[PDB]
This record gives structure tokens, C-alpha cells and sequence, in this order.
């Protein structure tokens, strides 16, 4: 893995060292050749939360007609917690996943 | 104001429909009223995960719940007569997933 | 105990067959020489729950400017949630104290 | 609808203790003014969450042990100079986990 990426199975991820809105994290992965996180089952969400603090990190899945990665694959394990209704976005901490409106700057998460 | 809102708490489990609770709006002691709901879980996905007998005003949920992947649903149930006018100001019903 | 109460240390509990709203629980209780319950602290509403189904009992909890006792205490152990604010009388359940309108026909305890 | 609401986790030690700031957009076009309403705000139990006023820090003030509620149905709202909202309210579910 390049870098400043942390290697885990055949994949490499990239726990950011600052803030961007969710558009912001979205094109600073797509610039790597990877891609926002998208979780595919409990076991890599439970490896990659050791690596988390109570801070939230953008990943790639938003409120889209029901809650759904951004490869357009919806939502299919887990849970996901909100405080109000226009954050459609979706982060993750160490404790599980929580929506956050997008324009908020969070860290977040890539994959390759 | 006169609904009432029995308590309701997800079971652990079917068939489907299972009946949650009866909501009722005591202006049915006036006339005939007309139970609906809207919401997450209800008209906003996730669509259908919960519905109201329009006569009844029996909440039923459609589905087991390790089908859905929210925390909480925020509804809002609604009363209204024969031709359509509001009996009561809509109401809103938090569920809570355990 | 009176028959069909049933007793646990010096104390007698009353758990109903069929259902009253609030008001009409407490009345009962008091017309049975007891009180609608008040549970005393955390270890009664544990033992408590061994008996309790998933449907909802009554017990003598109001909310009135917060959650109290009919004996003027404010509720001081455990949690209770809620679906709606205008539910404003207390019930329990095997698994908690959950909130409800007045007027709803519940199952209720009565303590002596 | 301009709205801006972070993720809120709630945390015993430096109280009262930030949770997030909240803001309404509409904040680039003049001075806005944050206050909150609700159980556990401006009805009992008060104060238990509270916030500033200019900034639109969200902040709790206890450790929620204290309290007896499940989850914190408070609203947010929005007022220019003149008092005038510049937002509807905006209703904030917070959960004690």
C-alpha cells in the first residue's frame, strides 16, 4: 500500500489527518484511485473501527431513496442513527454509523 | 388535542402484518374519523415498514426489523373525517429500534 | 396476601387479568386497601420484571412538570422513554418504563 | 431549509462540554441567532443541554446518569437581529446510548 495507508487483507485505506465536507472527501479518494469508504460486512467495519476516536469519519454512503452505498448498493447490514432529518449523509466512529448533514467537515475514510 | 397513543415497543419476531398498538383520536366520539400515517417508515423510505388501518387506527408493522437498518422512526399520524378535514393536528410518534 | 395477589417478602402485589386506563387502575388500588405501584428503587423494578410480559402495566408515575411518584417523589433510577408527549402516565414491561397516554387500557400492578 | 447539523455522540469532568456546533446557512446573508427548545432544554429536567447563543455550540451540562430520559426530543431555532426566525425549527433526536 502507498504511503500513509494502512494495508488490511488485499485492500488499502487512508484514515485522513484533517476535515472536508462529504463532496470534498468523495474527490479526494476518486484523486487516489480509490474510493469514499464502502463497508461490504461487519467484520471489515469492526477491523476498521479499531482505528477510529468518538470523531466521525465521511464514508461513502448517503440517504439516497434509502439509505445506500455509493456504488448503489443499499444498506444491508449494521444500523444507522440520525438527529435530524437533512443529514443524509452517512460517518462513522468507533461506537457505529450516525448521518451527518454534508456540509459539515468531518475526517474520513478511503479504499483501494 | 385528543389523541391517544398507547405505548409501543417493537416485539422479537410474524405473521406479517403483526399489530403494534391502536392509536385513536377521541373525536371519534363526534363522527366517523380516518386513521393515516406518514413519515420514515411509513411514505419515506424506508417505504411501507409500517401501516395504519384507516377505520381502525391499528399501526402494524409489515416486516421483521433485521430487514431495515435504522435506529428510530419518527412518524406522524394523521385524523381526518368523512370529507377530508383534519379532526386533530398530526401527531408525532418516535419508535425505537432495540 | 389476599387470594390471587402474590406475596414476596412482607409485600403483596396485585398483577391484573384485564385492562384499565390510569385513573381507573389507581382507583381500583385504592379500593383494595394498596396503592397503584411505586417502585422503590432499582432492585424492586428487577424483580418485578421476572413476572412482567411485553405488554405494558400501569404503575402510579406521572409526568408532571417531570416524572414522579404519586407520592411526590421525581422518578430517581433507570430510564423511561416515550413515543409521543402527550403520553403522560408510566407503564412498564418486562424490558422498561415506557410512557403512554392516560387513556389507554393497560394491565396494572398494585402493591400492598 | 438551510440547516447544518453535525453527527452528536454524546461523551465526566470540563462541564458544561460542546457536542457540536450547529449553524443555519442562512448565516452568510446577516447575523443569526441560536437557541433551543424541549425537554431537557427549557423544560424539565432544564438545562440539561444548552446552546450558545451566538456560535451555535450545542453543549450538555451533566452527566446524563443524573437524568431519567431515554432520548432528547430538543428543536433548534434560528432568529435575526429583529428576532425574526430565518429558519422553521429543526427537530434534534439525541439518544442516551
Amino acid at each position: 500500500c502507498p504511503d500513509r495507508w494502512m494495508k488490511y487483507g488485499n485492500h488499502c485505506y487512508y484514515f485522513s489527518v484533517e476535515e472536508k465536507d462529504w463532496n470534498s472527501s468523495l474527490e479526494f479518494c476518486l484523486a487516489r484511485d480509490s474510493h469514499l469508504l464502502v463497508i461490504t460486512d461487519n467484520q471489515e467495519m469492526s477491523l476498521l473501527q479499531v482505528f477510529l476516536s468518538e470523531a466521525f469519519s465521511w464514508i461513502g454512503l448517503r440517504n439516497n431513496s434509502g439509505w445506500r452505498w455509493e456504488d448503489g448498493s443499499p444498506l444491508n447490514f449494521s444500523r444507522i442513527s440520525s438527529n435530524s432529518f437533512v443529514q443524509t449523509c452517512g460517518a462513522i466512529n468507533k461506537n457505529g454509523l450516525q448521518a451527518s448533514s454534508c456540509e459539515v467537515p468531518l475526517h474520513w475514510v478511503c479504499k483501494k | 388535542m385528543d389523541w391517544v397513543i398507547p405505548p409501543i415497543s417493537l416485539p422479537e419476531n410474524g405473521p406479517f402484518p403483526k399489530n403494534l398498538v391502536q392509536i385513536k383520536s377521541n373525536k371519534d366520539k363526534e363522527g366517523k374519523v380516518f386513521y393515516s400515517i406518514t413519515g420514515q417508515g411509513a411514505d419515506t423510505p424506508p417505504v411501507g415498514v409500517f401501516i395504519i388501518e384507516r377505520e381502525t387506527g391499528w399501526l402494524k408493522v409489515t416486516e421483521p426489523l433485521d430487514r431495515e437498518r435504522i435506529a428510530t422512526y419518527t412518524l406522524f399520524s394523521h385524523a381526518v373525517s368523512s370529507n377530508g378535514n383534519a379532526v386533530e393536528d398530526p401527531m408525532e410518534i418516535l419508535i425505537t429500534v432495540t
